[PDB]
RNA sequence: AGCUUUACUGCAGGCUGUCGCUGAGGACUCUCACUCCGGGAGGAGGACACCGAUAGCCGGGC
RNA sequence: GACUCGUACGGUCACUGAAUCCUGCCCAGUGCAGGUAUCUGAACACCUCGUACAAGAGGACGAAGGACCUGUCAACGGCGG
RNA sequence: GAAACAUCUCAGUAUCGGGAGGAACAGAAAACGCAACGUGAUGUCGUUAGUAACCGCGAGUGAACGCGAUACAGCCCAAAC
C-alpha cells in the first residue's frame, strides 16, 4: 500500500492535532556494552554456550508496518501499532 | 570407531617392530681421526638381514674389525682406504670434493660426519655431477638434485646385489620369509573389506570406499588413508 | 575346539601365590606383583574407596 | 642509607635491563643446562631470600627448580563427557607453577622443610624459582629463635599441605574481608568452591 | 547401544598470522641466544625452527 | 617412541587380484593438488572517533582458506531423453 | 534433574594423587562500610535468609556484613642505626 509523507493527526505531545511526517524507523546501532553483551562474553567457555550457542531464527511472510510520526509542530515523534504489509510507499 | 590398522603401528608393539636382535651390524663409515691414514683389507662378505644385500666385513690397520655397506665388485683380499686422500677406486670411502664427477656413489652423507643416509639398498647409485668450494650437487636415485656438503663422505661405486627386483616373488611364501625379516605387518587386508568401524572404506553391502580415496594432508591420524595429498592420480591424462 | 570344558584342560599355568607380604594366594609369579596388597608395585598397600559402599 | 641490599632487590624490579639483562642471558645458558633441583650455595637475590626468612647459617639450603612453561598437560578424555568437558588445550592447574616448583625441591630434600621460595627468571619455555629449605632437626636451627618454630611437628610437609606462602596465597586467602568467603578457613571446608 | 553423514553442538589433530624466547647492521646482511651434525677441534642452521600463548581455516579422527 | 642395526632396487598409504587378449568416452558436481590480477579473509601491532583512562564504534594492512583458473578418473562416480 | 537436550543440574559429589595431627586448617586488617563521633585477629553454633546474587532469567542455584552465643591473645622478622 501507499501512504502520505505527511498528514494531519493526534499528537499525544502537544495534545492536539498537527501536521506530522512519517518516517520509516532506522535500526538504531549496538554499542555491545548493554548487560546482555556482558554476560555474552562472561558465560561462554569451553564446549556449547548454551543460549549464546543459538542463531538467528527465520522471517514471517510478511512483516508489519514499522513507522515514526513526527510532529510538524513540537518535533517531537510518537509509535503507533503497526499493520503487516508487504510493502510500503510514502507518496511525496 | 575403533583406531586403524595405521595407528596400531606407532605403538611400536611386537608385531611392528623389525627384529632387531637378529640384525647384524649398523653400517656406518668411520671416524678416521684425520690425515686420511685408515685403510684395510676385506675379510668375507656376509648377507645383511636387514637389506637383503651382501656386506664387507673389514679389518683395518689399528686392527679394528667392523663391517661396511658393500658396494658391487669387492672380494677377500681386496684392500680398501678410507680418508681425504684415498685412492679413486670402487668401495674407497672419501669427502665429496676429493671423489672425481660423474662416478657412481653409494652410501652418502647428508650431515658431514653422519656415518651415511642416501644411495645404500640393492644397486642403487648416487651421482656427484657438480663441484665448488660449497656445494655438491649429487643427483639421487630417487632422480632428485640433492645439494651437499663437499665434506660429506661417500663410498665409490654401485651398492651391491642390484637386480634383486626383477624375479617376482611368485608365490606368498616367499613374500611371507621375507616380510619376517623387516618390520612390518603383512599381509594386507583392504579396508574396503573391512567393517565401519576399522576403517574410513569399511562397510556396504558391497565393497568400496565411502568417499573419494584421495585426502587432504590436515586429515587426522585415523582418517588419513587412501590417496595422500595425491597431486593427481591415474596412469591416464 | 569350545571355549568351554575342552578348554578348561590347558590349565596347569601357575600365576597368583601366596604372597610373601599380605599372606594372601594373589603374588602373580610371572609378574612378581600382588593383586591383593600389591606388594612389589608400591611400598604402600593397596587399598581403594570402592572397597566398600561410599557412606561407609 | 639505602642498604647495599636495595640495589639487588631495586635491580630485579626489571630483569630485562642493564645488568641484570646480560647477566639473566648469560646464567640461563647453564641453567638450561642444569637439573631440575639444583642445591646453590648462595641466593640469586639476597635481598628477597633474606627478607623471606633466609639466614647464612646451618641447616638453611637453597636450590634453583625449573618448571616447565604454560597450560596443563592433559589427556583427552577416552569415555563420554558433555562438551562441558571435553577441552584439553585451555585447562589450566589451580596450582601455580611456583607451587609445582616449592614442591619438587621439597621431595628433592625429604628431610628439609621448605621456609620460602621467590622467582627468579624465565625463558620461552621454562620458569626458574629458588626454594629456601631448612633442616628442622639441626641443633643451629632448633635454637635460632627467628626460625624454630619450623621444627614443630605440625610443620611437616607443609608445602604439600599449602602451608607455604605461595600456597596460602595461591589458595585465595590474602583479602581477609570480601571475596574470601569460600576460602577462609580453608578451600576443603568451603566444599572446594573458590 | 553400535554405526553413518554436506543432522545439531563441540573436542583433538593439521595448516596459517601474531606474541614471548629474540640479539647486531617490505626486501636484506649478520652472530650471540636456540637447533642439529661432529668424539673433539670444529661444521651447518640462525633469530627462523622448536617450545609456551593466541587467532582464522580445515576438521565424524573422537 | 615405532618404522630404523632401515635410506627410493626404500617404506608408508590405498585400490585391483595368477596367466592371456584388453582396459574406450567424461574434470560439470564431489575430492585432492597447483596457481591466482581482482574479490573475500581473524587476532596483536597501527591510524580515526570515543572516553582526563577504559569499555565500544570505524579504518588501513592482509596469512592460510575461499571466490576465480588449471591439472587429475587404475579419484568418488557417470556413460540419457 | 531440566518430564527431550547442549549452558545449567547431579557436584567440586563418586573416585584418583600427595600429605599432617590428636585434632587439623584459620588468625592479629593494605578488614568491615548497620557510612559512623561506629565495629575491631580466627574458627564454630544460632540467626540474618531461601534475603542479596546467579540462571535456555527455564528448571534450578545461593552468600555476606551485622546480631546473640562459645572461647578469647597476642606476637616475631626484613630494613634503617
Ligand atoms: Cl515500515
Ligand atoms: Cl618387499
Ligand atoms: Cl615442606
Ligand atoms: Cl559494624
Ligand atoms: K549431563
Ligand atoms: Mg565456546
Ligand atoms: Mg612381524
Ligand atoms: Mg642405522
Ligand atoms: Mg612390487
Ligand atoms: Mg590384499
Ligand atoms: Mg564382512
Ligand atoms: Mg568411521
Ligand atoms: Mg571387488
Ligand atoms: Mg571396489
Ligand atoms: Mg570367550
Ligand atoms: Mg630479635
Ligand atoms: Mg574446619
Ligand atoms: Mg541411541
Ligand atoms: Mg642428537
Ligand atoms: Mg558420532
Ligand atoms: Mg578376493
Ligand atoms: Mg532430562
Ligand atoms: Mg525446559
Ligand atoms: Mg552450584
Ligand atoms: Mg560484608
Ligand atoms: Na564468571
Ligand atoms: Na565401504
Ligand atoms: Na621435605
Ligand atoms: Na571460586
Ligand atoms: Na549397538
Ligand atoms: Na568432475
Ligand atoms: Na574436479
Ligand atoms: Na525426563
Ligand atoms: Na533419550
Ligand atoms: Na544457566
Amino acid at each position: 500500500m501507499q501512504m502520505p509523507r505527511r498528514f494531519n493527526t493526534y499528537c499525544p505531545h502537544c495534545n492536539e492535532h498537527q501536521e506530522h511526517e512519517v518516517e520509516k524507523v532506522r535500526s538504531g546501532r549496538q554499542t555491545g556494552m548493554k548487560w546482555i553483551d556482558r554476560q555474552r562474553e562472561r558465560n561462554s567457555g569451553i564446549g556449547n554456550d548454551g543460549k549464546f550457542s543459538k542463531v538467528p531464527g527465520g522471517d514471517k511472510p510478511t512483516k508489519k508496518t514499522d513507522l515514526k510520526y513526527r510532529c510538524g509542530e513540537c518535533g517531537k515523534a510518537h509509535l503507533r501499532e503497526g499493520w503487516r504489509a508487504g510493502r510500503l510507499e510514502f507518496q511525496e | 570407531g575403533r583406531r586403524i590398522q595405521g595407528q596400531r603401528r606407532g605403538r611400536g608393539t611386537s608385531t611392528f617392530r623389525a627384529p632387531s636382535h637378529r640384525y647384524k651390524a649398523d653400517l656406518e663409515h668411520r671416524k678416521v681421526e684425520d690425515g686420511d691414514v685408515i685403510a684395510g683389507t676385506v675379510v668375507d662378505i656376509e648377507h645383511d638381514p636387514a637389506r637383503s644385500a651382501p656386506v664387507a666385513a673389514v679389518e683395518f690397520e689399528d686392527g679394528d674389525r667392523r663391517l661396511i655397506l658393500a658396494p658391487e665388485g669387492v672380494g677377500v683380499g681386496d684392500e680398501l682406504q678410507v680418508g681425504v686422500s684415498a685412492e679413486i677406486a670402487p668401495g674407497n670411502t672419501l669427502p665429496l670434493a676429493e671423489i672425481p664427477e660423474g662416478v657412481p656413489v653409494c652410501n652418502v652423507e647428508s650431515s658431514p660426519g653422519d656415518g651415511g643416509k642416501f644411495a645404500r639398498a640393492s644397486g642403487v647409485n648416487a651421482q656427484l655431477l657438480t663441484h665448488d668450494r660449497n656445494v655438491a650437487v649429487v643427483k639421487l636415485p630417487s632422480g632428485e638434485m640433492k645439494r651437499l656438503d663437499p665434506q660429506c663422505r661417500a663410498t665409490i661405486g654401485v651398492v651391491a646385489g642390484g637386480g634383486r627386483t626383477d624375479k617376482p616373488f611368485v608365490k606368498a611364501g616367499n613374500k611371507h620369509h621375507k616380510m619376517k625379516a623387516r618390520g612390518t605387518k603383512w599381509p594386507n587386508v583392504r579396508g574396503v573389506a573391512m567393517n565401519a568401524v576399522d576403517h574410513p572404506f569399511g562397510g556396504g553391502g558391497r565393497q568400496h570406499p565411502g568417499k573419494p580415496k584421495s585426502i587432504s594432508r590436515n586429515a587426522p591420524p585415523g582418517r588419513k588413508v587412501g590417496d595422500i595429498a595425491s597431486k593427481r592420480t591415474g596412469r591416464g591424462g | 575346539t569350545g571355549a568351554g570344558t575342552p578348554s578348561q584342560g590347558k590349565k596347569n599355568t601357575t600365576t597368583h601365590t601366596k604372597c610373601r607380604r599380605c599372606g594372601e594366594k594373589s603374588y602373580h609369579t610371572k609378574k612378581k606383583v600382588c593383586s591383593s596388597c600389591g606388594f612389589g608395585k608400591s611400598a604402600k598397600r593397596r587399598d581403594y574407596e570402592w572397597q566398600s559402599k561410599a557412606g561407609e | 642509607a639505602r642498604s647495599a641490599y636495595s640495589y639487588i632487590r631495586d635491580a630485579w624490579e626489571n630483569p630485562g635491563d642493564g645488568q641484570l639483562a646480560e647477566l639473566q642471558w648469560q646464567r640461563q645458558q647453564e641453567w638450561r643446562n642444569e637439573g631440575a633441583v639444583e642445591r646453590i650455595e648462595r641466593p640469586t637475590r639476597l635481598d628477597k631470600a633474606r627478607s623471606q626468612g633466609y639466614k647464612a647459617k646451618q641447616g638453611v639450603i637453597v636450590a634453583r627448580v625449573s618448571v616447565r612453561k604454560g597450560s596443563a598437560r592433559k589427556r583427552r578424555h577416552k569415555a563420554g563427557r558433555r562438551s562441558k568437558r571435553q577441552g584439553v588445550t585451555r585447562i589450566t592447574r589451580r596450582k601455580d607453577i611456583q607451587r609445582v616448583a616449592e614442591e619438587r625441591a621439597s621431595r628433592t630434600f625429604p628431610n628439609l622443610r621448605v621456609l620460602n621460595s621467590y622467582s627468579v627468571g624465565q625463558d620461552g619455555r621454562q620458569k626458574w624459582h629458588e626454594v629456601i629449605l631448612i633442616d628442622p632437626n639441626h641443633p643451629a636451627i632448633q635454637n635460632d629463635d627467628d626460625l624454630s618454630w619450623i621444627c614443630a611437628d605440625d610443620q611437616a610437609d607443609r608445602v604439600f599441605r599449602g602451608l607455604t606462602g605461595a600456597g596460602r596465597r595461591n589458595r585465595g586467602l590474602s583479602g581477609k574481608g570480601k571475596g574470601s568467603e569460600k576460602t577462609r578457613p580453608s578451600l576443603r571446608s568451603n566444599g572446594g568452591k573458590g
